[PDB]
């Protein structure tokens, strides 16, 4: 997250931190995700498409820090790594960029709700906030485009939904943006998602319910004028989520 | 190979 604020997991207790274990035995951060039921985390297919083996991954819930343990956290293996069969446009403007991870601890269990671990509601079908609505995004992604390191402490920021008409202007993203995507940005372009935030939640309040409106998916640069963040539009994927869960 | 911010955990780009 460019700009924004630091936070802890109590302010986004559905947030899942997803890592991969390598050949060396070294473990590196991959992407965010959101807990949508005790055994399921939703994320983005592009985070896994090049390395689809479930055994390679570790998921934490209740975690506020990237490389240090948070009290109360829970650690899981990935029992099933479900990528969307219609994923495409890996080069940039990813289509169908949504993934499910069925989580299972060493003891064979799923998430146990606590002050730091909670599920987030899914939207009802085709039911998104109007453009101009302020929503929040959360992640461990870079704080500056030029940074080499990811922040050790979780971050959040506020972005506003942009109309599909605005986002599809040639000087924004043209036809790269589809009806199954949402754009969001800051009016000054000073805060945004960045590398390492993918898979994480765009949460908006509808009729008083915090709802997983989007999944961080793609964008050119970070916090650049006329280049919003682009998010998988969860409200267009409910049959796919339902049928894989 | 993958351009922009959505390219974590990629073999290339
Ligand atoms: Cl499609
Ligand atoms: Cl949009
Ligand atoms: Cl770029
Ligand atoms: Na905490
Ligand atoms: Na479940």
């Amino acid at each position: 997250i460019i700009g924004g604020e630091f936070t802890t997991i109590e302010n986004q207790p559905w947030f899942a931190a997803i890592y991969r274990r390598h050949r060396g035995g070294s473990v590196t951060y991959v992407c965010g995700g959101s807990l949508i039921s005790p055994c399921w985390v939703i994320s983005a297919t592009h985070c896994f498409i090049d390395y689809p083996k479930k055994e390679d991954y570790i998921v934490y819930l209740g975690r506020s820090r990237l490389n240090s343990n948070t009290q109360g956290e829970m650690k899981f293996e990935v029992e099933n790594l479900i990528l969307h069969k219609d994923y495409s446009a890996d080069t940039l403007a990813h289509h169908n960029d949504i993934a499910l991870l069925k989580i299972r601890s060493k003891e064979g269990r799923c998430a146990q709700p606590s002050r730091t671990i909670q599920t987030i509601a899914l939207p009802s079908m085709y039911n998104d906030p109007q453009f101009g609505t302020s929503c929040e995004i959360t992640g461990f992604g870079k704080e500056q485009s030029t940074d080499y390191l990811y922040p050790e402490q979780l971050k959040m920021t506020v972005v506003k939904l942009i109309s599909h008409r605005e986002c599809q202007q040639p000087h924004y993203y043209g036809s790269e943006v589809t009806t199954k995507m949402l754009c969001a940005a800051d009016p000054q372009w000073k805060t945004d998602s960045c590398q390492g935030d993918s898979g994480g939640p765009l949460v908006c309040s509808l009729q008083g319910r915090m709802t997983l409106t989007g999944i961080v998916s793609w964008g050119r640069g970070c916090a650049l004028k006329d280049k919003p963040g682009v998010y998988t539009r969860v409200s267009h994927f409910l049959p796919w989520i339902r049928s894989h869960t | 190979c993958c351009l922009g911010r959505g390219c974590e955990n990629h073999r290339c780009l």
